[PDB]
């Protein structure tokens, strides 16, 4: 309650919308009435198109409701989207993510019954190098970039977990 | 037995072979870099220097 | 009259003031002719290594 | 390149309190060209071109490049400055030649 989503907004509606090639955004783990909010706001400043092929998001939702397996995939489903977009189409994409620490929440829940022996604050063993794997392919290449905005979760307000 | 088709029968990848060169002419600038450059040089700016 | 012998050594100073602008616009020109070498070089060479790169 | 050294110190007394800004801002213009003119070579590195002959499959572009370039006359700037700003010096030498006289 500090302000991630109200700045990603904020981006989105400065950013987004004035941009020139295409934008996803993968709500992973967040309220499912946000993504209401934003499926509208988007249909009626005409971002989202209903009725033709003008449209310049797609979006991915996996949200809280969602059992800890989706909320670990779905930031990868929003990853290939944009990897089309940026690999097979050359577009300059914009990636938003929120919230990025679902994804290492919902490994950790999962984790606890993969029978792995637990690591500090009882997070997976494998933390950093998921999030490696998953991060290293939010990236520009040399054909074509992804201007990556990604809302990040603090716990308890501890910017050293 | 390329000589006829000289990508060894490519059959694809020519569609996104021109993005290629095109993502590397954007890095080089957008001058049509099959001719000799041209020029326009710039002079200095002066003013007069002496005793006001 | 040592305050008026002073005044003889100041205005005899005084040639700087137009040494100044000399040397600053001799190197000036200079600066503009060597960056225009780099213009031409630095432009060649580009349309050089690009049919070198494609 | 007959650059003449400068005594700043001596510089700094012989102007006229109506003008300094002038004189400051020459002095300014001064060190940016000093750096600037030591901080590349006089000639830029003439590049090769047996490595252009051979490692580029374009004929006539490799070579009318180097014949063209060659044939190239940069121009340099004339100075059409340089005796201006004397034409005011002797003047003034003048006009201060006959106030030590009158001292
Ligand atoms: N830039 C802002 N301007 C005004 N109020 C803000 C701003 N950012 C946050 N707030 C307030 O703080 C609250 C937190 O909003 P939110 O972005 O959803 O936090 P978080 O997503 O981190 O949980 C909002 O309800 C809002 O009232
Ligand atoms: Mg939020």
């Amino acid at each position: 309650g500090v302000g991630k989503t109200v700045l990603i907004m904020e981006l989105i509606n400065n950013v987004a919308k004035a941009h020139g090639g295409y934008s996803v955004f993968a709500g992973v783990g967040e309220r499912t009435r946000e993504g209401n909010d934003l499926y509208h706001e988007m249909i009626e400043s005409g971002v989202i198109n209903l009725k033709d092929a003008t449209s310049k998001v797609a979006l991915v939702y996996g949200q809280m409701n969602e059992p800890p397996g989706a909320r670990a995939r779905v930031a990868l489903t929003g990853l290939t989207v944009a990897e089309y977009f940026r690999d097979q189409e050359g577009q300059d994409v914009l990636l938003f993510i929120d919230n990025i620490f679902r994804f290492t929440q919902a490994g950790s829940e999962v984790s606890a019954l993969l029978g792995r022996i637990p690591s500090a604050v009882g997070y997976q063993p494998t933390l950093a190098t998921d999030m490696g794997t998953m991060q290293e392919r939010i990236t520009t290449t040399k054909k074509g970039s992804i201007t990556s905005v990604q809302a990040i979760y603090v716990p308890a307000d501890d910017l050293t977990d | 037995q390329t000589s006829g088709g000289p990508v060894d029968a490519s059959s694809e990848y020519q569609q996104e072979l021109e993005r290629e060169l095109f993502k590397l002419k954007q890095m080089f600038g957008n001058a049509d870099m099959n001719t000799f450059p041209t020029f326009k040089f710039e002079d200095p700016k002066f003013e007069v220097i002496e005793k006001p | 009259i040592d305050t008026e012998k002073s005044q003889q050594a100041l205005v005899q100073k005084r040639h700087y003031l137009f040494d100044v602008q000399r040397n600053n616009i001799a190197m000036a020109l200079e600066v503009t002719y060597r960056e225009r070498l780099y213009r031409v070089y630095k432009e060649v060479k580009n349309r050089l290594d690009y049919h070198i790169s494609v | 390149l007959a650059l003449k050294t400068i005594d700043w110190v001596a510089f700094a007394e012989i102007i006229p309190q109506n003008q300094k800004a002038i004189a400051s801002s020459l002095k300014s213009w001064n060190e940016t060209l000093t750096s600037r003119l030591a901080a590349l070579p006089e000639n830029p590195p003439a590049i090769d071109w047996a490595y252009y002959k051979a490692n580029v499959a374009k004929a006539g572009l490799v070579d009318d490049f180097e014949k063209k370039f060659n044939a190239l006359k940069v121009p340099v700037p004339e100075d059409k400055y340089t005796a201006q700003v004397d034409a005011e010096e002797k003047e003034d030498v003048k006009s201060c030649a006959e106030w030590v006289s009158l001292s």
